[PDB]
């Protein structure tokens, strides 16, 4: 399973998705993926709501509500620091998860969760936002039912 | 002041090597420079981790970008034949500055005879 999510989290772009209940340590285990390939040859930004704890060599972005900071504009904003990996908390809406398609698509290996009970249903649930049900088969490296 | 030549001498420096962006990123012990010569991300200089701000101040006020105004995204340009794209963004140490450094037929575009 790890070798199996070292290669995935390793390609130069796709989404990866964590997905399972409340409690189900996918921050966990995002944070650890994201220390895996905390390099200097690449670099990784993140939206978070909150930062479970700081990673020293990655940026991290927090959600401020104040300055009408969100998931999506926050997002928007990651992708013009020319970014090698992106992290996104998690893709609550369609307009968060149709910058994460797009990011995908366009040379961005991202990262993101989804509270679905199954692997099959964190496709399900881009399906049900509004994502076109190609662009889930392009983008989708794999999903990690935990 | 001394950090006005700072900020010319290091885009000077990323035009000498051939830099398409330039990261500006600053953590909470380290500030660090990072050009992206030719896709691959390159460690340049660390500085003092105080400068941060002021780094920030400069590269904003030479955009026309908004001094005191450090928690949502601001994006700005500037013409030195060097037209560079500043990308400002909030984060946990500070903000984190990229600025794109881009040099200045309608059928080679993409349109076809018809």
């Amino acid at each position: 399973n790890h070798d199996n999510f070292r290669r995935l989290i390793k390609r130069p772009h796709g989404i990866i998705l964590v997905t399972g209940p409340t409690g189900s340590g996918k921050s966990t285990t995002l944070y650890a993926g994201l220390q895996e390939l905390n390099s200097s040859e690449r670099n990784i930004l993140t939206v978070e709501d909150p930062i479970e704890f700081d990673i020293d060599g990655i940026g991290q972005t927090q959600v401020n509500p104040r300055v009408d900071m969100t998931f999506a504009r926050g997002l928007r904003a990651i992708l013009r620091q020319d970014p090698d990996v992106v992290m996104v908390g998690e893709i609550r809406d369609l307009e968060t998860a149709q910058i994460a398609v797009q990011a995908s698509l366009t040379g961005h290996l991202v990262m993101s969760t989804l509270h679905t009970n199954t692997a099959v249903g964190a496709v399900t649930r881009l399906r049900d936002m509004g994502i076109e049900p190609f662009l889930i088969s392009s983008s989708l490296l794999g999903v990690l039912a935990q | 002041a001394p950090i006005i030549k700072l900020i010319n001498a290091m885009l000077g420096e990323a035009i000498k090597e051939g830099a398409s962006d330039i990261h500006i990123e600053t953590f909470e012990k380290t500030l660090s420079i990072r050009f992206r010569v030719d896709g691959v991300l390159r460690e340049v200089l660390a500085p003092s981790r105080k400068l941060s701000s002021l780094l920030v101040s400069r590269v904003k006020v030479m955009a026309k970008l908004d001094i005191a105004e450090k928690r949502v995204p601001q994006d700005g340009r500037i013409s030195l034949a060097v037209d560079v794209r500043v990308s400002t963004m909030p984060s946990s140490h500070g903000e984190r500055v990229v600025m794109r450094l881009l040099d200045k037929d309608l059928h080679s575009l993409g349109m076809t005879a018809h």
